[PDB]
């Protein structure tokens, strides 16, 4: 309830408001003004983003926190990703990621 | 000052509604989509819940919400392109050869 | 709270799952080997037996907010890791007929047995709904793995779909449980309640949801209509560990959830599951009575086979030998699934391709397989409850616990459903012995084969002398 | 933070009654987002930063990223489906919907009459969520990797072309 | 009037009703996914509103 965490608190909502607008009333000048007259390895490579795109968030929470968890944080991180690099390294050999066999 | 109640009756709502269009709909990727409105709905629930009782496990249950909700939807979206490769049609109605 | 050596020599069967996944995987990056691959499958599942015999020599304790080791969870995690060992050898000669990746089988069998470990020791909402999704999402690779043939994806679509659509119910109730109790944790769903005042709407709800997703995962009517379809179209050895493990690790977290949460005797509860193991019983009974397919008659048998364990499950809270009935009854199902699906599995193995038919066509089977004949026909009896089989104590166990508890609708349901049964056993087990018209050469073959002789085996001396594996399912105590 | 809960609630509640009732792919996944970004704009005001940020970060960002992969490979331009539309016939509709309405109900008279002092909707940082996460529920983390991982493996399996 | 068995007969009807609900049941087996996604929300519903009658 602080006054600089309001006003912050407005100013980014004038800044996201007046940033869509100007995008929105550029392309609205744009079309009033002036006259007139496949492959399955991107679903592959879609999901492999997605899967360590998850593995990524788990360690996006941890490195906040890494001081608070300690070590034993640290070894439960190091088995999480010696496990996402084991399915990396799996991928990678079998040719999933290979984009040109 | 927000009630728990609404935020549980907003996630009821959206579960109800995924469940609606995971059962009336034929297409088998309009079926995974509603799979996903309901998987999102519980996770909200889930959230909320959390966010009441001021706890970190609501944001937990959801994290492996989201992770449940990734890999069934590459699953799914895996099984829903070997069915089109294998039949050029999305009808969940006509893959239904095993019957009692 | 922390993990301790002590937590960690508990957590071994666990631990050496994993490891053996993370192994097995980079076998498989090193060179795609299917005898490699499925010896080190096999070799972590014997290990995590021994494991488990390293975790009895300890203490049973609280490993984790989340995990509880006790002699329960040594022998669920027991029952899951000799369903998997039998699903790999029975994997095996059906793989060999395969023509594509023959590997990641094994790797979705550890992850599931991974899942059914979860599950055995799963003393919160977290694991139990990791373990729920660790089961399930690699049967959903499982029942597809034979995905160019059509009856495999179709079985595939139906259980992803239908999976999902379960673990969003038991999600949106373990978020209305949790909305109304402050912990996840099972001995907290419903300790903020007293005089009399047990029956919150809000913890109902979510348990009735809950319900819903569990009785789809344990084909409890009527969340039951996926069971013969998934069943049949499913390969062989999936069909047996999904027949298996899956019920057997579901059922017990069940039990572990009934038996520790304040709610577990509420009476709208036990009226529901009443209902749902009358239904169940009946249900899946009377519709295994006009089945020519196999698999399809195994499917309404574990329907009501679950309703069985479901009518043991819902004297929990009145009598004192319901987790032993349903260790026994349990330990003999085991036996005979394995049996069953293991002389189903044997008889379609090698895998004739996409195309071909995967027919069983156990008429006439005694004049070419005869002791494969013999070992069917002891499942056909032990499913049946036949006496001088495991089946046959499990019922009596299941019998004696309605009984005492009295519930005699339920006990009545029993006994109808029997005499059903008995019907339907006795025809595939009579027409095992008939004549047909018309209608290997390895040791892994042979394996398999020694896998249902043993069962048969195990069926007939524990139904005709139970103590041992009655003294082995009461010493198996979980914390009171 | 009220107005905000209310106003993205009602959002998404109307983007997934547009998305279930919609005929193309591209438009009824495009209302998702939306309907993703209305559940993070309330996850928002409720305090938990780290579940909004990961609703648009992964489940606005990458799964529906993976559905838009999905609809624009199998180019959905309407095979016998959207010139029936079948599911618009209220023949069709009414039963579940109706089905659907009495969950509701049941489950509204079941969230009615719970004890609710409110939620405060003090801020729940990612700090505290990775505490717990690698604190009380390491097993959890350890096993979600493994799950990903079965999913991979399964995905890899089914979904690859040969 | 006896000479084909009427006590038999009327004690084998059970038999004839065991096979009328079967195949009776057996119609909720049609095969289609979409009915089986209808089956467990009728479930979900009943075991609701049995929950909440029951309380
Ligand atoms: C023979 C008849 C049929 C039996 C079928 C059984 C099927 C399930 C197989 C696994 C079952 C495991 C059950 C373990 C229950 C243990 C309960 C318990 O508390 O045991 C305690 C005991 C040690 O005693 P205590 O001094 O109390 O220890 C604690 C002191 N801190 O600790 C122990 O006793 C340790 C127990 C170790 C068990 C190791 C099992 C290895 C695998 C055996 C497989 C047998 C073959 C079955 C299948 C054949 C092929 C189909
Ligand atoms: C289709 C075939 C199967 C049919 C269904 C299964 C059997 C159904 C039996 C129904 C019994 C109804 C009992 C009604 C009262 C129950 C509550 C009660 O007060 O019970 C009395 C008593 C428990 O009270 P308590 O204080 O412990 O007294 C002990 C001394 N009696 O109770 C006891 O101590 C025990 C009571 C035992 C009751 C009888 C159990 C055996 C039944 C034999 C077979 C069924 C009847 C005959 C066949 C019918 C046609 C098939
Ligand atoms: C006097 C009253 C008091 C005493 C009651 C005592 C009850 C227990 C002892 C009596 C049990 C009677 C059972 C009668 C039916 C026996 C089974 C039978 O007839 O099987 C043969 C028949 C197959 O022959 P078919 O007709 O050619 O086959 C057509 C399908 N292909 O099979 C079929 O057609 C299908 C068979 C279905 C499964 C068997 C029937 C189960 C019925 C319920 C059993 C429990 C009954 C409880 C009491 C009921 C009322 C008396
Ligand atoms: C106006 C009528 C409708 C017009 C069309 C729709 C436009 C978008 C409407 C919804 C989004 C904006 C809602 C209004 C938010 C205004 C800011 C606000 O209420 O801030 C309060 C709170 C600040 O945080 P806190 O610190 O807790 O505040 C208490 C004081 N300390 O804030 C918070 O805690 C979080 C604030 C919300 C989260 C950020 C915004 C999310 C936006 C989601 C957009 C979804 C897609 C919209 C599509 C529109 C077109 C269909
Ligand atoms: C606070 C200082 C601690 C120093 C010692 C740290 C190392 C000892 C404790 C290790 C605990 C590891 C727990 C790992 C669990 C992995 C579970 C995997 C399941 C598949
Ligand atoms: C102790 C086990 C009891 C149940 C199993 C029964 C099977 C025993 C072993 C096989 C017996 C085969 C008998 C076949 C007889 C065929 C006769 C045909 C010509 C009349
Ligand atoms: C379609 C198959 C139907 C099978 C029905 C089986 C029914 C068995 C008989 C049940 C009898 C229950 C008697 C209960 C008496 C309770 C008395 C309580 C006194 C306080």
């Amino acid at each position: 309830t602080s006054t600089e965490v309001i006003a912050h608190h407005w100013a980014f909502a004038i800044f996201l408001i007046v940033a869509i607008g100007l995008c929105c009333l550029m392309l609205v000048g744009g079309w009033f003004l002036g006259g007139r007259a496949l492959s399955a390895k991107f679903y592959l490579v879609a999901m492999f983003f997605v899967i360590f795109d998850v593995e990524a968030l788990y360690l996006f929470a941890w490195s906040t926190s890494i001081r608070e968890s300690g070590w034993v944080g640290f070894v439960e991180a190091a088995i999480f990703i010696f496990v996402l690099l084991a399915g990396l390294v799996y991928l990678v050999r079998i040719g999933a990621l290979d984009w040109t066999p | 000052m927000i009630p728990l109640q609404h935020g549980l009756i907003l996630a009821a709502i959206l579960f109800v509604l995924g469940l609606t269009g995971l059962v009336i709909r034929r297409n088998l990727l309009f079926m995974l989509i509603g799979l996903e409105i309901m998987i999102n709905a519980s996770a909200l629930a889930f959230v909320v819940a959390g966010s009441y009782w001021g706890q970190t496990d609501g944001q937990v249950m959801y994290i492996l919400a989201i992770s449940l909700a990734a890999a069934e939807a590459s699953i799914g979206l895996a099984l829903l392109l070997q069915l089109h490769r294998r039949r050029q049609n999305l009808n969940i109605d006509s893959v239904s050869e095993m019957r009692g | 709270m922390t993990i301790t050596p002590q937590n960690l020599i508990a957590l071994l069967p666990l631990l050496i799952v994993g490891l053996t996944v993370v192994v097995v995987m980079l076998s498989i990056a090193w060179r795609r080997n299917h005898f490699l691959n499925a010896t080190l499958s096999v070799i972590g599942l014997n290990a995590a037996l021994v494991s488990l015999w390293f975790v009895g020599q300890a203490g049973a304790m609280d490993v984790t907010p989340l995990m509880r080791v006790d002699g329960f969870a040594m022998l669920y995690t027991g029952l899951v890791l000799l369903a998997s060992l039998a699903t790999c050898t029975f994997a095996y000669p059906w793989l060999e007929g395969y023509n594509d990746n023959k590997d990641e089988f094994y790797l979705l069998v550890l992850i599931a047995a991974l899942g059914g470990i979860l599950l055995a020791n799963a003393n919160h909402l977290a694991s139990l709904f990791l373990g729920i999704e660790l089961i399930s999402l690699p049967l959903f690779g499982l029942v597809g793995y034979a995905f160019r043939q059509k009856r495999s994806l179709e079985a595939s679509i139906k259980y992803t779909i239908l999976s999902a659509a379960a673990s969003s119910f038991l999600l949106f109730g373990m978020a209305l449980v949790y909305a109304q109790s402050g912990d996840l944790s099972f001995v907290a769903l419903g300790k903020n309640l007293g005089d009399g005042m047990l029956n919150e709407p809000l913890l109902l709800a979510g348990f009735g949801l809950m319900i819903v997703g569990l009785g789809f995962k344990l084909s409890l009517v009527p969340f039951h209509l996926w069971t013969p379809d998934v069943y049949q179209g499913a390969p062989a050895p999936v069909s047996t560990f999904l027949a298996t493990a899956s019920k057997i690790a579901i059922f017990g977290v069940v039990m572990r959830l009934f038996l520790y949460a304040p709610v577990g005797d509420s009476e709208a509860i036990r009226v529901v599951l009443a209902i749902i193991a009358f239904a169940s019983i009946i249900f899946g009974n009377l519709m295994a009575l006009s089945q020519t397919n196999i698999k399809r008659l195994l499917g309404y048998s574990s329907i009501s086979h679950l309703g069985y364990l479901l009518v043991a499950l819902i004297a929990l809270q009145t009598g004192e030998m319901s987790m032993e009935a349903v260790g026994v009854y349990l330990a003999g199902y085991l036996f005979s699934s394995l049996g069953a699906f293991g002389v189903v599995s044997l008889m379609s193995s090698p895998y004739r391709g996409p195309d071909a038919d995967s027919l069983f066509s156990y008429r006439g089977l005694f004049w070419h397989r005869p002791i494969l004949a013999a070992v069917m026909t002891v499942m056909m009896l032990s499913l049946a409850g036949i006496p001088m089989t495991l089946g046959f104590i499990g019922k009596f166990y299941v019998l004696a616990v309605g009984v005492q508890a009295h519930l005699w609708w339920l006990v009545g349901a029993v006994v109808v459903g029997s005499a059903i049964g008995l019907y339907y056993y006795l025809r595939v087990a009579v027409s095992l012995y008939l004549h047909a018209p018309e209608q290997p050469s390895n040791w892994q073959y042979s394996a398999g084969g020694i896998v249902v002789l043993i069962s048969a085996l195990l069926v007939l001396v524990l139904g005709v002398w139970p103590q041992p594996l009655i003294s082995i399912v009461r010493l198996a105590m979980p914390l009171m | 933070m009220e107005f905000a809960f209310y106003i993205c609630g009602l959002i998404a509640i109307l983007a997934t009654l547009r998305v279930i009732t919609h005929t193309n792919p591209v438009h009824a996944l495009l209302y998702l987002i939306i309907s993703l970004l209305a559940i993070s704009g309330v996850f928002f005001s409720l305090g938990a930063y780290f579940a909004g940020a990961l609703e648009i970060i992964v489940y606005a960002g990458a799964i529906m990223v993976l559905f838009v992969f999905v609809v624009m490979m199998l180019n959905l331009g309407g095979s016998e489906i959207e010139q029936e539309r079948q599911w618009l016939k209220p023949q069709v509709w009414i039963g579940p919907a109706i089905l659907s309405a009495i969950m509701l109900v049941v489950i509204v008279y079941a969230i009615l009459g719970v004890n609710d002092q409110g939620i405060d909707g003090t801020p729940i940082s990612a700090k505290a969520v990775g505490i717990t996460l690698f604190g009380p529920y390491v097993l959890a983390v350890e096993l979600a990797s493994m799950l990903l991982l079965a999913g991979l493996v399964v995905a890899f399996h089914v979904g690859r072309e040969e | 009037l006896l000479k084909r068995d009427p006590l038999n007969s009327m004690m084998n009807i059970p038999a004839v009703l065991s096979r009328f609900a079967g195949k009776g049941l057996l119609l909720s087996e049609n095969g289609y996914l979409r009915w089986y996604v209808a089956s467990m929300s009728i479930g979900a519903v009943v075991v609701l509103a049995l929950l909440m009658v029951l309380r």
